[PDB]
């Protein structure tokens, strides 16, 4: 089960429902695509990876690589982060 | 009331740095004050003589944010088992994806200039609320 | 080994594992659960290279080392409308503002 996220821009990324429901905002933005007005999709797009990383080392003994955040796009992505609350 | 105990007893211990950050290892004393001891570079070890009963937290030296030890927060010596040391193996914990920017915007912006960021003002106070072991030592008491 | 991908077409991203055992031909069955387009309507591809049905995404170099988690590998996807196949085309996506002075 899947659900698509739609970026400011257009651009729509289908991940797994459970990984979605990483966010509490989406949860309830759900209760099945979500339409995001203010978030662009070079922001977007690092929130679906955060999702894996997150789902897929949570709870895992092997070794925790650190995310990734290029300088340019921290600013946007701490305030989708910060509206998403994860 | 989080201090270490005084057993005595000592308690040979490897610290294991399997982060990529700079590790700054801390002992919490007798009366609960933190102690720093010598950090550890990424990728590295140390066999250490500590005690049973002594607690230790691990933090990145430079920003003090916050690290694991085997999988929780503190770390507490305990028996060694025909001559075996114990294994304190510090890892990344998985950091929500707002402390993580918050992490990356401070190591780019001056305390300063925290300010003059086009953001809403409650990320302005999360950004200068930084991670600090006294504010921990509060929430873990 | 798990892979992570991202499989792209136009202004679609879906994101998927999949195994590196795995065919190119069992990642369309996956496309076809998602888009609902059956896999001789599809074309995957890695960079410009079309991909074939029965290679491994191994064989064809995603491996659990390079498509990971929190940097996935895209594979490109093109449609056949009716007859033929559409061309390869991957909607880039928006860029990033300066950065500001203080950063
Ligand atoms: C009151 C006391 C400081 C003398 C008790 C004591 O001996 N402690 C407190 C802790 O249990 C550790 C132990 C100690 O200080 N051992 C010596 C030591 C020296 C270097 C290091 C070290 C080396 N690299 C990182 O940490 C750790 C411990």
């Amino acid at each position: 089960m899947y659900v698509k996220l739609i970026s400011s821009d257009g651009h729509e990324f289908i991940v797994k429902r459970e990984h979605a429901l990483t966010s509490g905002t989406i949860k309830a933005m759900l209760s099945n695509e979500v339409n995001f007005r203010e978030i662009p999709s070079h922001v977007l797009s690092k929130v679906c990876m955060y999702f894996t990383y997150k789902v897929r080392y949570t709870n895992s003994s092997t070794e925790i690589p650190e995310f990734p955040i290029a300088p340019e796009i921290a600013l946007e992505l701490l305030m989708a982060a910060n509206f998403l609350d994860c | 009331v989080l201090r270490s105990v005084n057993s005595r007893e000592p308690s040979q211990v490897i610290f294991c740095n399997r982060s990529p950050r700079v590790v700054l290892p801390v002992w919490l004393n007798f009366d609960g004050e933190p102690q720093p001891y010598p950090t550890l570079p990424p990728g590295t070890g140390r066999r250490i003589h500590s005690y049973r009963g002594h607690l230790w937290l691990f933090r990145d030296a430079g920003t003090h944010d916050g690290l694991l030890v085997n999988q929780t927060e503190l770390f507490v010596p305990s028996l060694n088992v025909d001559g075996q040391p114990i294994f304190a193996n510090i890892t990344l914990p998985v950091y929500t994806l707002k402390e993580r920017c918050l992490q990356v915007v401070r190591s780019l912006v001056k305390p300063e200039n925290y300010r003059r960021l086009d953001i809403v003002r409650s990320l302005y106070e999360d950004l200068e609320d930084h991670p600090n072991v006294q504010k921990d030592l509060e929430r873990l008491t | 080994m798990d892979v992570f991908l991202m499989i792209r077409r136009h202004k679609t991203t879906i994101f998927t594992d999949a195994k590196e055992s795995s065919t190119v031909f069992e990642l369309k069955r996956i496309v076809e659960g998602i888009l609902k387009r059956p896999p001789d309507e599809q074309r995957l591809y890695k960079d410009d290279q079309l991909l074939d049905d029965g290679k491994t995404l191994g064989e064809c170099g995603f491996t659990s080392q390079t498509a990971r988690p929190q940097a996935p590998a895209t594979v490109g996807l093109a449609f056949r409308a009716d007859d033929t196949f559409e061309a390869l085309c991957i909607e880039p996506f928006s860029s990033p503002p300066e950065l500001p002075d203080v950063m």
